[PDB]
């Protein structure tokens, strides 16, 4: 991607966002015991 | 009777022992 903006003075950055699916899975199987499963597909952020 | 040749399966790419990064291959052992 190639972006053209203005000759601004100041030193500044570009907020770039990509909308993704950060989901999350909740398993609760016995008292006290609490597991999540994230997944982000676009970028990759593993079955933890 | 013809001879018998049992098929020769490829092994699990996905089973236990596998660590996977997502971005590349898994490696096996």
């Amino acid at each position: 991607m190639t972006f053209e903006v203005d000759p601004m003075d100041e030193p500044t950055l570009l907020y770039l966002l990509f909308e993704v699916f950060d989901v999350v899975r909740v398993h609760q199987p016995h008292r006290g015991v609490i597991e999540a499963v994230y997944l982000r597909t676009p970028f990759s952020a593993g079955n933890a | 009777e013809v001879p018998f040749v049992p098929p020769r399966y490829m092994a699990p790419t996905e089973g236990r022992n596998s660590i996977r990064y997502s971005e590349l291959a898994p490696q096996y052992d």
